[PDB]
């Protein structure tokens, strides 16, 4: 009973699938609640349209014998290319103002106790260099593969 | 666990020294008084505070280290009519009787004491010790607290120290019958346990079981309690915020500090609710006197009612929802300029607004 | 009416408690042995 | 007060040093009272001077609360002059 | 260090006064000899108690 | 013998159950009903009208109302209210050191009361000795014997809750003339004085008399020059509050919200509602609530000699009324210096766990009142360090009064403030800060906002 | 806003000055008079208007700066039956009640007065000075005005000027009493506010605001008013 919006939010995505629904606000609002409840996160209506498109194009999918690899895309109408997100970005940042700032020099804090550095080498020893590189990579192409679509 | 009729147990802190007046001769079936006496010590060293000179009543006077016999089920004890027995202190299950009742005095209540049948508990006008935990002290034995007794009854700093293989039950009567000597005192006294802090915990905590059995036998209530560690360190941590000089600031003091904003604004100081917490992991409710209510944790209660008003008293619906707790969320996050951090609570009310 | 002339009769006792305590555990005139 | 004391050990040489000044101070307060005598005192101070009295008393009372230190007719109502309680008589 | 293992109080509080009144005390000077008397007097406090603890030991 | 309708069991119920004085308005028949009622003249009542009024109260659902069919429910001292004795003591605390009982130890109030429990002590303790027998060794004082904390009787007066403690001055004094009510300890006891229908030798009397089902509250006639009356039914915090912010926008400088401290002890007739809004109890519970901006000009004036008054007399039904201000109007006896109470605005959220606390998103201001409680809070704010934005300031920003430091480290600190229309509170702040005067030491402040600030700033590992 | 009825406020433009003599001791439940007087002063430097020896009524007189105690609440705050008290232009809640009833007397009349059960008003005949914005003027210490005081009353062209942190409150009862020193010439006087605009806009609010509250509580209209700055552009 919980996540019935979310089951008819996918259950549409059986139909063309490439449209936009429409909810009120406190539609939305209950949607969004009920994911993050699921998930325990934060989250966002952006996360709620790319699970949309994502699904549809599962459900609309064949049945196959290999897994297909796909990418992110159909979130948020018009073609940008990188040019032009460079342009307006830039113009917006320009026009943008220094929240903050330190001057110039200054010294880079390095850390001095060796003890110290000693326990976090030991604290840190059991992690797998290979885990923790294969997860910090694929965080990074994951949200920016977000941002393109 | 079952306790056997003939055992008579008087309960008084006096008793961290020997009642050498109460002691009496017993008679047998034939109402034959025995002038033989057995008094029987949780230590060897204890014998040497017994005066075999003040039993004129006796005719030959006896003194052993009570040890638990295994042979014989505390259940039923051996028997021997030959003597009057008398234990002091006792902290292992006695295991024989004398003639007629067998006599038992103790600072110490414990279980196997507790179903005792005759209990006759002394009643002392409380006067509580000062907690003094900091590492011109004056180290005390506690085994042998009474061979300290003067300076005990005299100096006001004491670091109460013990032998490595001291047993546990020694530990807990030594620091009762110091704690009753300072409930003798005139002058409250401040000691230091130099004991693990763990192991003071467990110290204090069978110690506060024992004022139960205590209090459950009849002893009237003592205001000289004692606090767990935690609540030290969070007292601790509130004096330094305040800006209180731990040595300056008493505990009690600290905590009498809110008693003018029980009352008057019907609240639960904040400190009274932390120690509270911290007993019950090792709820409050108060009132005053013709008073109509009661303060407690969950606030205004009618007096002798449940903690809790009927669940249905109060509708909170129109607040008490998704729609209205996001609303007002994403309002002061926008006020504040906020991204996280956060949280926006519907407000239940008990009894009363 | 029957007052806690026990209780009463315990504190004045209680008083000086202690004092005779400390007798008990004074020193002594001489050593018989 | 060394400069007193080479007069002797006195036993309130403290007290006698804080009289010795006042009194040098009394002399002088009591030549501007007679140049003044004359003139006609108004019913509340001057405000100006009243404002400078008050800030330099800020001065002499923390420079004298930081120097901390250690027959009765004529001695006690000057003392209460030197104590500048007026209702000395 | 040694006036305070040797308990000499007058001694300790002479150092201390004179350099109070000794040096850029306040800047980095006070620091150091609040460190140095700090530690000192936590061992001291380490061995004392445990040190009293054995002269009343049976 | 004297009978009585059920129409005026409501009278019978509020002469017997409250301290009432205020007995003229009794209609004739109840007044001398009752009269023999309270005198104990029984033997001039009609028994089978006590059972009515019995099975009335029954009815009502009266809390802890223990009995049977038996007239010696009024005519001997027997168990009337039963509740069990649970206290979570805080051996901490100086409380009341009264006789110990153990929890779970079932209690009874009886309909007994003595001006000297002392003299009361021989009989008593004689049935109790009835009862028990042996040589149990027992903690008797001059107000009762307790066995095991367990078992027995003492004496206390007509109202305490067993669950608590007791601390603090009496805001009520009415010991003057109150007689101490008998309390039993025990189905023991319960069951015996219940079969047995003990009563103590006769010397109703000056030295003892019986009041069942005497609750004893502060009771009285409300006297009020009524400008105007409605009422209102619900369960909705928000709507309470809706009414306040509304009558103290309009003209009200001050309202005196009151909610009456027995609305929990029974489903109480319509009728006896009725009844009892002519009464009020010095006992029950006030507000002095105002609106935290006080508009400075005064178009905003209503009229200086009336007063508006919101009673909560039941559970669910509220009574606003329009009075004139007047002297003799009696109102329940609050603190002696008993804080005023102010109105929350949308403004700012009360911050969880303070009853003195708030902040203002827009302002980013922590604010936390010097005497003054909130009031109406229906949502609140969990704390959490971002709210203190530490303020930048290439020169430290200069601060003026009363300074406090919190955490040097962090550059906080609390600023006495008061608002315009005088309020006095303080502004916990973080940022580049400096004083112009001398910091002042936490201790300076009171214990309501120090509690408030070891609640606010103290991490609840 | 509350206020005990234990207090009562007498307005009148003459207390510009303090009224000793209708200072009187209070009496006790008792009915013992209290020959203790403490009176309260808007700041430190009134207190030199205040003579003690014009009270024979009392034995002991004691002046103080009356000062918000943020500690107690104005909706009750302490008594002190030890002695009588008196508050000359209170400009903070009144936290301290003396003996009998509190006695106050102001020029102003805040709303911290205005619900003040018992309210005395006394009454004047209007006189009003006249306003003289330009930038041979007479500076006034508004302040102390009492020390100009025969400035006030002697000369007409006046320069009120402020200390740079005086506060909002003292200004506006330092220009009251000024305007009540006005109402009593017989001749008009011409002053000039050395304030910003926006800053003698408000203040000429909050009289207004003043006047209208003692107006409700029943003062007789006065003709002498005040112009916003606009108006005076106009």
């Amino acid at each position: 009973e919980k996540y019935h919006s979310l089951f008819k939010l996918l259950e549409t995505t059986f139909d063309d699938y490439t449209c936009r629904p429409q909810m009120t606000q406190v539609q939305t609002d209950t949607l969004l609640d009920a994911v993050r409840s699921l998930l325990e996160m934060t989250i966002d209506l952006t996360t709620v349209d790319i699970m949309r498109s994502s699904f549809a194009r599962c459900f609309n999918s064949p049945i196959m014998r290999y897994a297909k690899i796909v990418l992110l895309q159909n979130v948020a109408d018009k073609r940008t290319t990188l040019e032009e997100l460079l342009i307006e970005r830039g113009e917006k940042i320009q026009m943008l103002q220094p929240q903050q700032y330190i001057n110039s020099g200054t010294e880079i804090p390095f850390c001095d106790d060796a003890e110290f550095l000693n326990r976090l080498l030991k604290h840190i020893d059991p992690y797998p260099l290979s885990r923790m590189y294969y997860n910090a990579a694929n965080t990074m192409f994951y949200t920016t593969m977000e941002n393109y679509a | 666990m079952e306790c056997p009729f003939q055992i008579q147990v008087c309960i008084s802190d006096r008793f961290f020294a020997f009642p050498h007046n109460l002691v009496e001769p017993q008679s047998d079936v034939g109402n034959k008084l025995i002038e033989n006496l057995i008094v029987y010590v949780p230590t060897d060293d204890d014998r040497l505070y017994i005066d075999k000179k003040q039993f004129p009543k006796f005719n030959s006077v006896l003194v052993y280290r009570h040890e638990h016999d295994v042979n014989i089920d505390s259940r039923s004890p051996k028997k021997t009519a030959s003597a009057t027995i008398v234990y002091w202190n006792p902290l292992v299950p006695i295991t024989e009787i004398g003639a007629g009742e067998t006599r038992v005095f103790s600072v110490l209540l414990t279980n196997n004491l507790f179903y005792c049948n005759t209990m006759i508990v002394h009643h002392e006008n409380p006067k509580c010790p000062i907690e003094f935990t900091y590492p011109n002290l004056r180290p005390i034995a506690c085994e042998i607290p009474l061979s300290h007794f003067k300076e005990l009854v005299e100096s006001n700093d004491f670091l109460l120290c013990f032998n490595l293989e001291t047993s546990t039950m020694v530990k807990i009567l030594s620091l009762k019958r110091i704690f009753c000597i300072f409930q003798y005192r005139k002058q409250p006294a401040r000691y230091v346990i130099n004991l693990p802090h763990e192991e003071i915990d467990n110290l204090y905590n069978k110690l506060n079981w024992e004022r139960t059995r205590r209090l459950m036998k009849g002893d009237v209530p003592s205001n000289c309690a004692t606090v767990n560690r935690s609540s030290l360190k969070y007292i601790k941590q509130a004096q330094s915020l305040l800006g209180i000089p731990d040595y300056s600031q008493t505990v009690v003091d600290f905590v009498k500090m809110f008693q003018k904003i029980i009352f008057p604004y019907q609240l639960v100081p904040n400190v009274i609710i932390k120690l509270n917490n911290f007993d019950q992991m090792v709820k409050i409710r108060l009132f005053c006197k013709n008073d109509s209510i009661a303060i407690s944790s969950s606030g205004i209660v009618p007096i002798n009612m449940p903690d809790f008003s009927p669940p249905n008293t109060f509708d909170y619906s129109d607040y008490a929802n998704r729609t209205n707790i996001n609303f007002v969320t994403q309002r002061v996050l926008t006020d504040g300029g906020f991204s996280s951090g956060i949280t926006v609570t519907p407000v239940k009310y008990n009894y009363y607004l | 009416v029957d007052y806690e002339k026990e209780s009463k009769r315990r504190k004045l006792e209680d008083e000086d408690f202690l004092k005779l305590k400390a007798l008990e555990f004074s020193k002594d005139i001489v050593n018989e042995k | 007060r060394e400069t007193f004391n080479v007069f002797g050990p006195f036993k309130q040489i403290d007290f006698m040093v804080m009289f010795v000044i006042k009194f040098n101070f009394l002399c002088d307060m009591r030549n501007f009272a007679k140049l003044i005598d004359e003139l006609v005192p108004n019913k509340q101070p001057n405000m100006r001077i009243h404002s400078v009295l008050v800030m330099r008393d800020k001065i002499v009372k923390l420079a004298f609360s930081n120097l901390q230190f250690q027959n009765t007719k004529h001695l006690q109502r000057l003392i209460m002059l030197m104590n500048a309680n007026y209702n000395v008589i | 260090i040694f006036h305070l293992i040797y308990n000499n109080e007058n001694a300790v509080n002479t150092i201390c006064d004179n350099l109070k009144y000794t040096e850029g005390f306040t800047s980095n000077t006070q620091r150091v000899i609040h460190s140095v008397y700090a530690t000192t007097k936590s061992i001291l406090d380490t061995t004392n108690p445990n040190t009293f603890c054995s002269r009343v030991s049976r | 013998l004297l009978t009585l309708e059920r129409d005026h069991f409501k009278y019978l119920f509020l002469t017997s159950y409250f301290d009432l004085k205020d007995n003229e308005h009794v209609p004739s028949e109840p007044m001398a009903f009752i009269r023999n009622y309270l005198n104990c003249t029984f033997d001039l009542l009609d028994d089978a009208v006590l059972m009515n009024y019995f099975n009335y109260l029954q009815s009502m659902q009266l809390k802890h109302l223990v009995g049977s069919t038996s007239t010696n429910i009024f005519k001997f001292v027997k168990p009337q209210f039963r509740f069990v004795c649970d206290r979570t003591t805080v051996d901490i605390l100086e409380f009341d050191t009264r006789m110990y009982i153990k929890p779970g130890t079932p209690v009874y109030a009886t309909n007994l009361f003595t001006s000297n429990p002392r003299k009361m002590m021989a009989f008593l303790y004689a049935e109790f000795g009835k009862v028990f027998k042996n040589k149990i060794f027992v903690n008797i004082n001059n107000y009762g014997c307790v066995l095991a904390g367990s078992a027995g009787f003492l004496f206390d007066d007509a109202y305490v809750d067993w669950n608590g403690v007791r601390m603090c001055a009496a805001p009520r004094l009415d010991n003057n003339m109150h007689p101490f009510r008998l309390y039993l300890l025990g189905e023991d006891m319960a069951k015996h004085f219940v079969d047995n229908n003990i009563l103590p030798p006769h010397p109703n009397n000056s030295m003892f008399m019986l009041k069942n089902f005497y609750k004893g509250l502060p009771l009285f006639k409300s006297k009020y020059t009524v400008v105007n009356s409605t009422k209102i039914v619900t369960r909705k915090p928000n709507d309470i509050f809706n009414e306040i912010d509304k009558e103290l926008n309009g003209n009200c400088p001050f309202i005196k919200f009151i909610q009456r401290d027995y609305i929990f002890d029974a489903q109480f007739p319509p009728d006896l509602l009725d009844l009892l809004n002519e009464y009020m109890t010095k006992s029950s519970i006030m507000k002095i609530i105002t609106k935290f901006v006080i508009e400075e000009n005064p178009a905003m004036s209503g009229e200086m000699s009336r007063e508006i008054i919101l009673d909560r007399y039941s559970v669910d039904n509220y009574r606003k009324l329009y009075i004139k201000m007047e002297i003799t109007n009696q109102f329940p006896v609050m603190y002696d210096h008993e804080s005023s109470y102010i109105f929350v605005s949308k403004d700012f959220l009360q911050l969880k766990g303070t009853m003195n606390a708030f902040y203002a998103p827009k302002q980013r201001i922590l604010s936390i009142l010097a005497v003054n409680r909130l009031f109406g809070a229906t949502e609140t704010i969990d704390f959490h360090p971002n709210l203190l934005v530490y303020r930048q300031s290439s020169p430290p920003v200069r601060l003026t009064g009363d300074v406090y430091v919190v955490d040097k480290n962090e550059k906080v600190f609390l600023v006495k403030h008061v608002f315009s229309n005088t309020v006095p509170a303080y502004l916990l702040i973080r940022g580049d800060y400096e004083s112009s005067s001398d910091l002042k030491s936490l201790r300076d402040l009171n214990p309501w906002v120090q509690n408030t600030l070891l609640k606010l700033l103290i991490p609840d590992s």
